[PDB]
């Protein structure tokens, strides 16, 4: 009472179960009404349509729109990692850890990077074979070591007691292991691009190795062993396939045309930039 | 269409957890107007954009 | 009723006689953080008219060889006005922006500028090194240019390794010297967390690029600047402490 | 809501940002032949979208000495598209037209063009001979120029012996380079018979003439073309037979 | 939330014994006041404890 100055989105949603129909349109002879002329300086795309440009027939369109949703586009398993467990003769560790980063393999990386923010679940399958290829009847242990948890120091070391860490016991002759994983980010979404630094302080101008590394993506480590006492002589790879499910996506961004170099960095060649479209002989020959 | 009395069951879940389940329930929702035409003053297709 | 606009924010205001609509990024307005999304318990501060208002950077001059410039937000504003002070004494920042770009010339000039808004805009090292040890990275003065802005080494791939032609996915507009002399975009707060540190993290960069180069026939004006004026709509600050510039 | 127009006919369409209304010749639209006026008993053919549409001739280039050009209709279209084929296989043709003329130049140019539509436009022999034997006549390539158009020897008397100043009785428009860059006239079917032979008889000619000559000060663009785009509204054909080009 | 018509079944047991089953039925019950504040005379947060 004594001091008065103290006292939405335009876009909406619509279900689309099939491709758009086409209504019939005849010609137009008159002034003042001009569907063709656009001005792109407003950042908005041309709203001109089939039916105001030419004369059209009527098309009932039963083409399905369904397969292109982000759920169906992103729910497929593809390789996020490869782990090499020697365990054999000579120098023998007896186990191998793999930090969980799905940016290590390009084919599934470029699909994710269409988007800035993502919130999903996961389905991991572990396909393990021997050096060339085979399956023998050896028991395996796949253990998840979340951030802050002790990493195992040896084949038999006590960190494999896994009274808490989830683990999978499986034989090489069994069908590949599989589990469901939740959304574990301490933020509200995963983000594949973080423009910023994780901590305060003075940042070197010569080499910034901390630029662009989001803390919220550090999920812990995956570790393998052969359950045993002495050692085996075999040598095996485990391939790791991640499926995305229940996925949501935000803020689409352009698709990367340059060859990747590093996992965690978008470094590209200042020399050698490859053109996004192949070159022809002349602009006047379509072919 | 068709498929008379096919008794489909998928989404039934065997675990006490929601993320154990299987996609989707789909979604048919679209809003292209936020990416394609994100302008304050609405512009009709008949009128010229700039007057 | 279209090409003439006035924008009034705080004690500042902007008029333009030549304008192409206004872009509202992703169809939302800036807003204060709702009680359901918030996490930090302490009470944020809301200065309103002292922070939210138009700040005007220096002008970038416009040449035939120019490859284009970029800025980072809030970073450009962290040293200026009362907005720069609040962001130093608080650990938690949230707000949107209203971006306005002025470039004018005369009916005998020509060119076009792409103005975009890129959420989480990550610059990229330039080199053939595939080892994360020997591989180059950009410097802090590059990643976060400040008021002085930065420039593109490779404007075609946007310095991030991504084609410029697809930049039209971001909220954008063009300055086409025959059509409009300004471009205005109103950006909501975008981030994967409700609040963040204005110092460590920049939400989005701004980009001005010559897709079509400046041309003028001899005798006309050679000096064309590009001025930038940005206002922080709907600001909040939390986690009050001592002052940290970086 | 006036100077900007779009015309859509068939799979073709025309936009113009600078236009002076539209002329509808003699206050009528083209139409199909009514049952009461018709005579021939057989059923006409009506292709609609395949014939009715904008065809675009070559451009006539525009000079200081130019005396002006003319065309004949349907004759210009008898060799082109599906319209040219139907007119060869049928003995009986009827339709209207929509005529559009494009000439543009820059605010430092000047001139004016008279665009008219002349029903039953008869060219005339030029000579003093009063004996119908020794008296000269024009050639077929002159009477019916084709796509390539023809030119006036005497644009003042319109080559027919009639003053140009009174050509404003016909449906017309001007291209005045300071005002409009196009002229559009919509011609109904005019003739003393409901159908006729497209090959032997041309209903009307089109005329573009420089009443005021083109002028530009040195350094501006010397090359100005004049383009013509014509659409056959409401076409019918009858009397189907073998093909006759003439 | 969500999960419309997911038809969940877990606690169904295949044996005649109760301990053969699977956890949990959960529990949301808490009583921190027995460990945290186990005092005879109750003390408010406003008042000073000792008067
Ligand atoms: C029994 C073994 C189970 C293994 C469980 C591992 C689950 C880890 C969570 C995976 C979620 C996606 C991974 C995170 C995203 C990217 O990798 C980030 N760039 C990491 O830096």
């Amino acid at each position: 009472d004594p001091v008065e100055d103290i006292i939405r989105a335009i876009s909406s949603a619509t279900n689309v179960e099939s491709a758009a129909n086409t209504t019939p349109s005849s010609h137009r002879l008159e002034t003042g009404r001009v569907p063709a002329l656009q001005a792109a300086e407003t950042g908005a795309t041309s709203n001109a349509t089939d039916e105001n440009m030419i004369e059209t027939r009527c098309v009932v369109n039963r083409n399905g729109v369904l397969e292109t949703t982000i759920n169906h586009f992103f729910s497929r398993s593809g390789l996020v990692g490869v782990v090499n467990l020697t365990d054999g003769g000579t120098d023998t560790t007896g186990y191998v850890t793999w930090d969980i980063d799905i940016m290590g393999f390009v084919q599934l990386r470029r699909k994710c990077e269409m988007f800035t923010y993502m919130r999903f679940n996961a389905e991991f399958t572990f396909v393990t074979t021997t050096k060339n290829g085979e399956a023998r009847p050896y028991m395996l242990q796949y253990m998840y070591v979340p951030p802050g948890a002790p990493k195992p120091t040896g084949r038999d070391a006590f960190q494999w007691q896994t009274a808490t860490n989830p683990s999978v016991f499986v034989k090489l002759t069994d069908p590949p292991a599989q589990v469901s994983v939740p959304f574990m980010s301490p933020a509200s979404a995963y983000q594949w691009f973080y423009d910023g630094y994780p901590t305060f302080g003075q940042h070197p101008e010569t080499s910034n190795t901390t630029y662009g590394l989001c803390p919220n993506n550090m999920m812990g480590t995956f570790a393998v062993r052969v359950v045993s006492r002495e050692a085996s002589q075999l040598k095996l790879q485990t391939r790791v396939y991640m499926k995305l499910k229940h996925v949501r996506a935000w803020v689409p961004r352009p698709i990367r045309s340059q060859p990747y170099l590093l996992k965690n960095f978008p470094n590209y060649d200042s020399s050698k930039i490859t053109n996004s479209a192949r070159d022809r002989s002349s602009i006047k020959q379509a072919n | 269409a068709t498929g008379g009395s096919t008794i489909n069951f998928t989404n039934i879940n065997y675990y006490k957890d929601s993320y154990a389940a299987s996609a989707t329930r789909q979604d048919f929702t679209q809003d292209p107007k936020k990416f394609t035409q994100p302008v304050l003053d609405s512009i009709r297709e008949l009128s010229a954009p700039l007057n | 009723s279209d090409r003439v606009a006035q924008l009034t924010v705080g004690n500042s205001s902007i008029t333009t006689q030549e304008a192409a609509n206004i872009v509202l990024a992703y169809g939302e307005w800036p807003e204060y953080c709702p009680d359901t999304d918030a996490t930090a318990v302490d009470k944020p501060t809301r200065p309103d008219v002292s922070v939210n208002r138009f700040y005007t950077l220096d002008s970038k001059m416009w040449q035939e060889n120019s490859t284009g410039w970029y800025w980072k937000f809030p970073d450009v504003l962290n040293k200026t006005g009362v907005f720069g002070q609040n962001a130093q004494f608080h650990y938690l920042y949230r707000s949107g922006f209203c971006l306005h770009v002025q470039c004018n010339a005369s009916k005998f000039h020509q060119g076009a500028l792409l103005v975009a808004v890129i959420p989480e805009f990550v610059i990229a090292g330039r080199g053939s090194n595939t080892k994360p040890n020997e591989a180059p990275h950009p410097g802090f003065t590059t990643t976060f240019p400040g008021t002085t802005g930065a420039t593109f080494h490779d404007p075609y791939v946007l310095d991030s390794g991504v084609p410029l032609s697809q930049a039209l996915i971001y909220p954008h507009q063009w300055i086409n010297l025959r059509t409009n002399n300004c471009a205005t975009v109103i950006v909501p707060y975008i981030n994967a967390v409700p609040f963040d540190s204005a110092i460590n993290h920049s939400n989005f960069g701004l980009i001005v690029i010559p897709v079509s180069p400046l041309k003028y026939s001899s005798g006309a004006t050679t000096a064309i600047p590009i001025t930038i004026t940005i206002a922080p709509l709907n600001s909040e600050f939390g986690g009050l402490r001592q002052a940290v510039s970086q």
